[PDB]
């Protein structure tokens, strides 16, 4: 839309003489314009440009005080002799209707600091016990940017923050609670004694009881000297009001870590807060979970399960889709797995691309974190080898061989051998170095090597230095691990692909020398079972359970 | 697929001929036969300059080729072929053309003549010095 | 209404002022020299001095200098190998009395270029934000199309 | 004190008519168009108040030519954040005087910049009565 | 008309200052910052920049300076220890090109106290006597009283 240098150069002219409201005012909007368009400020005329408005303050006028406030924090950092703004900002504070009070605190309070605190709580005092929510919310957000200056200054607004809190206004009390957690902290205690003074309330603020359960979650039982309970009687332990949200964020921490055991109108032990909430329409995301639960998330999981699978298997629209695979995996367990399982091979059906790696790496990963056994989880990274053939990569060789000798390396070697079967090139280089890798490491007499070798042999010539220089390097183990070996190893590495490439040389000249020509001390001692380069934990689970809804 | 790049609009009569200058391909003179040959360039529709080039209409506008040579020749029905050079804009000399009406004037690049030719059948050939 | 056209060779000077004068782009040569022709713009008669950017010609602008109401500072966008170049020129100019009160207005040009740098990034180079003793202006400029020329001379004009 | 990560509103390809972040994550340009570019991309042709983009509730709708933007954290639901992305819509549309709309927008620039400045204050829900934002800004 | 009045802290400025704008004598804090304000005498309106004459705020006048018509130069006259000092910092002043034509009307102030240098004292120890460039003159004033407040700003009218 704009040029930067253009606009913060003109605002030049306000330093001097001219100030006119309406020609001032449109070239600060342009500034914020500069920014929102996305652009960046250079510095030696948004510095000019800084100490230029500030003469602009002069003339009150609520569009140009407006103005006035976004263009100084936005340009704030990136100017100089910025402290002359904190008077003029006083001046527009004190004046009433929210269009000042509110804006001018919050442009106020971020450019202040601990030599500037002093000036501003007068004012601020003012600002905070509004239950008019712009002064009031502005006010508390400001006086959260300044406990950073000076925390000592903002304590003292504790009472007038309190004050705030006592409104059921939606704003006032979320803006006043939560930043009353942050300000009066010195303990825990006094933190405590200013939640349980709300606490016994049934509110008709949502994001006050979401901001305060999240203070609460934790077992509190010395709010305001002392009491015999955890209790939390506003939503966390209670479901005095519904709203999915809420409920949800309530309903999974009291169940197995109690904010309060389970009352006839507000479960907190039972399963049946997220439940009730449970079958609904966009909604329904929140309400349908589940986390933690009594005793498990399984029986739990039975309620909500027809919503999550219905919205899982029908829509083939991401962002339904997505909820509903988040949901089947929260109401999900080591139980829920058979179920998981199925669900999880559907929905790639529904979105498949990514999404389609994601349910061949989540049977497998699924079947690694909740147990339907190891071999199991094998078979489905066999699943996952032949469907995606490419969304394996190398952190999958690692992992899955790692993984695989704990039990499988014979039969996964094999697996692999077949799997090599598919597509001579385009398999990847780390196919090839799976069936390579484990076919050097094993040393099959479980099938003879002689497919094995037949197949790499062949995918060799075709693909990446890193897999023919594996090749070489492998075969040489393979000839130190086992004796019958070395005939193969020989007809391989003459051969203008598994040496005599490039990098493949080098190290193909290293390994080979070692084994034809010198003792294999070496080679012996290299060869201690013929393992990959290194051993991570196990990656994929974590990785598919993120990525999976997104 | 010979859609219309731009269109020239300057010429108020009919469009005789066209040659390209060799000097700048984007340039090219259009001749009418309004008593003008005018040069245009690609970019602008308009004619960027207007030389009179003859004064009873121009049939024929050519350019004398080569790397270092901004001619125009015009060609009108007076009888008459006439020089111009571009850079100087004066009209270096005429040529007597034909004993009719020139229908069309060229340059030789290589020989130093021009080459006319006129509705009496007869085509002269004259020395450029 | 006095103006003086200078910037480096090639930067589109002559180019600009016979698109201003014959609504025409015309196949231009180097100006080893001066062009001096006059423009009417809503009222104003500009008298625009184009004066050759190769060095020989550079070393004589000074001559141009005198009566200069405003000067016209054409810039090749597409070459960033010679903007220091043009900033030194340019700054030192600036220090010349006899060009003292002279609006200055930068044409960033050939902006049809698709690398041509931005008027910003033109005016960060030149240094234009520093100068605090007179009018300037940057305006991005074609003179083939003649897009921001009009734009120009209605600034200079406001001087 | 947080809930709204980042309010856009985009046009019908993702790029930045407008974005204002109310997180610290997004100050550049070049990241900040990849963000509306990457929330667009999952939200669009697909209009629910729900979308689960970078692991956080993202909450849109739309009109002609924008999907406008809340996103925020996904510990909530669609229904606390689409209070703010109703008040975003709305307030932009009675104090442009005029439905959010590409044009709406760019006719008053100011208007656009102002409103979204008082709906999220760096995080927080500063305001979400439509109402309220529009008599407290000026055009 | 536009004027910029300063002076070293405590010298009596923004007492003047609204002094002349509420006929009041108000309690003032040191001035960390400017006030700035406008007052109507005889057909013209000044606007005035009391600038503080603390040492940070003094580091800053110099963005107040440009487009400044005339410049009110208070002096509190029973301060004689920091006479020199004002005497340096008005000297550059008077060196400054923003400054350059500026009107030129010193204060000499709290004429009210017992032991107050006389404004031909302050004259001579200020160096007004060598201004030969523009407009001077200097002004016995009581800020309190209001005395040679309006004389001021009748002598600067006639700039």
């Amino acid at each position: 839309h704009l040029e930067k240098s253009a606009v913060l150069q003109e605002a030049r002219v306000f330093n001097e003489t001219p100030i006119n409201p309406r020609k001032c005012a449109h070239i600060l909007t342009k500034i914020l314009y500069l920014i929102n368009q996305g652009e960046h400020l250079g510095t030696t005329e948004a510095t000019e440009a800084f100490f230029a408005m500030t003469k602009l303050f002069q003339s009150n006028d609520p569009t140009l005080r407006r103005m006035c406030y976004l263009t100084i924090k936005e340009m704030s950092c990136i100017a100089e002799d910025v402290i002359i703004v904190t008077s003029s900002l006083t001046k527009d504070m004190t004046g009433k209707e929210d269009n000042y009070r509110g804006p001018a605190v919050r442009a106020l309070c971020q450019i202040t600091d601990s030599t500037m605190l002093q000036a501003v709580e007068r004012y601020m005092k003012q600002a905070i016990v509004d239950k008019v929510p712009s002064v009031s919310s502005s006010a508390l957000v400001s006086s959260l940017h300044l406990l950073k200056c000076s925390f000592d200054v903002v304590k003292r607004w504790v009472n007038e923050a309190q004050e705030a809190a006592s409104s059921d206004n939606i704003m006032v009390q979320y803006h006043a609670l939560g930043l009353l957690y942050h300000v009066r902290k010195n303990d825990r205690l006094a933190v405590s004694k200013m939640i349980s003074k709300f606490t016994r309330h049934g509110l008709k603020s949502p994001f006050a009881y979401c901001m305060m359960i999240r203070v609460a979650s934790k077992q509190l039982e010395e709010e305001d000297g002392s009491r015999d309970s955890p209790l939390f009687d506003f939503i966390e332990s209670c479901l005095r009001n519904k709203h999915e949200m809420v409920v949800y964020e309530a309903a999974s921490a009291i169940v197995n870590l109690p904010g309060c055991s389970a009352k006839e109108l507000a479960p907190a032990v039972s399963v049946l807060q997220l439940f009730c909430s449970s079958p609904k329409a966009a909604l329904r995301y929140a309400a349908v979970r589940t986390l933690n639960k009594v005793a498990m998330k399984h029986p739990s999981a039975v309620t909500a399960c027809n919503l999550d699978l219905e919205n899982l298997v029908t829509d083939s629209n991401r962002s339904i889709a997505t909820l509903a695979i988040t949901t089947l995996l929260k109401t999900g367990s080591e139980s829920s797995i058979d179920r998981l399982m199925k669900q999880i091979s559907s929905f790639m059906s529904e979105i498949s691309d990514e999404f389609k790696v994601v349910v061949v790496q989540a049977i497998s990963a699924l079947c690694q974190k909740y147990p339907r056994k190891h071999a199991v989880l094998m078979n489905f990274l066999f699943t996952m080898l032949r469907e995606e053939g490419g969304f394996e990569y190398k952190r999958a060789i690692v992992d899955c061989i790692i993984s695989i000798i704990e039990e499988n390396s014979e039969s996964k070697e094999t697996g692999l051998s077949h799997l090599c079967e598919f597509i001579e090139d385009c398999e990847f280089t780390v196919l090839a170095t799976r069936i390579l890798h484990l076919l050097g490491q094993e040393g099959p007499k479980t099938n003879n090597p002689s497919k094995y070798i037949r197949f790499i042999y062949n995918r060799v010539v075709l693909e990446h230095e890193e897999v023919r220089a594996g090749a070489v390097s492998a075969l040489a183990k393979f000839g130190a691990q086992n004796e019958e070996m070395l005939p193969s190893i020989l007809v391989l590495l003459k051969r203008c692909v598994m040496d005599d490439d490039n990098e493949v040389r080098d190290r193909a000249t290293f390994y080979l020398n070692v084994l034809e020509q010198k003792q294999k001390a070496l080679n012996a001692g290299y060869i201690l079972n013929g393992l990959t380069v290194s051993i991570p934990g196990l990656e994929k689970a974590l990785q598919q359970y993120t990525l999976e809804p997104s | 697929k010979w859609s219309c790049s731009q269109v020239f609009e300057g010429h108020t009569h009919y469009v005789m001929q066209i040659v390209i200058n060799p000097k700048d391909n984007n340039q090219f003179a259009s001749a009418s036969l309004d008593r003008t040959i005018k040069v245009w360039q690609l970019g602008s529709s308009s004619p960027n300059f207007t030389l009179e080039g003859h004064e009873k209409g121009v049939n024929c506008i050519d350019y004398y080729s080569g790397g270092d040579k901004p001619y125009l020749i015009s060609g009108a029905d007076d009888r008459l072929v006439k020089i111009w050079d571009y850079q100087n804009k004066t009209c270096v000399q005429t040529l007597e053309g034909h004993a009719q009406n020139v229908s069309c004037a060229s340059f030789h690049p290589e020989l130093p003549i021009i080459i006319t030719g006129s509705e009496d059948g007869t085509v002269r050939i004259w020395h450029s010095s | 209404m006095r103006i003086l056209m200078v910037g480096l060779d090639g930067a589109g000077k002559t180019t600009v002022l016979y698109k201003l004068k014959l609504g025409e782009v015309i196949t231009t040569i180097p100006t080893i020299g001066f062009n001096v022709e006059t423009v009417q713009y809503k009222n104003i008669s500009f008298t625009v001095w184009d004066v050759g950017g190769q060095d020989r010609i550079r070393s004589l602008w000074r001559h141009y200098y005198r009566n200069t109401e405003g000067v016209i500072f054409v810039v090749d966008s597409n070459d960033r190998s010679r903007i220091g170049e043009a900033r030194e020129v340019m700054q030192r100019m600036l220090n010349e009395d006899e060009l003292r009160n002279a609006a200055w207005l930068v044409f960033a040009n050939k902006q049809d270029l698709p690398e041509a740098m931005s008027a910003a990034e033109i005016t960060e180079k030149l240094g234009l934000h520093s100068i605090r003793n007179r009018p300037w202006f940057i305006q991005a400029t074609c003179a083939t199309s003649g897009e921001g020329l009009y734009e120009g001379l209605e600034w200079l004009s406001n001087s | 004190l947080y809930t709204v990560k980042a309010i856009l509103i985009l046009d019908n390809d993702g790029d930045r008519l407008f974005a204002k972040y109310y997180d610290d994550t997004y100050p550049s340009v070049k990241e900040q168009k990849a963000f509306e570019k990457n929330i667009f991309n999952k939200t669009h042709r697909t209009d629910s108040e729900i979308a689960l983009l970078e692991g956080l509730t993202v909450v849109y709708k739309s009109s002609i030519d924008l999907y406008f933007y809340v996103i925020g954290s996904s510990y909530e639901n669609e229904l606390m954040l689409m209070a703010v992305l109703n008040c975003l819509f709305d307030s932009l549309s009675q104090m442009l005087r005029k439905n959010v709309e590409k044009r709406a927008l760019l006719e008053n620039m100011e208007g656009l910049f102002l409103a979204v400045d008082e709906i999220v204050d760096g995080g927080v829900i500063l305001e979400s009565d439509p109402q309220q934002v529009v008599h407290r800004v000026a055009l």
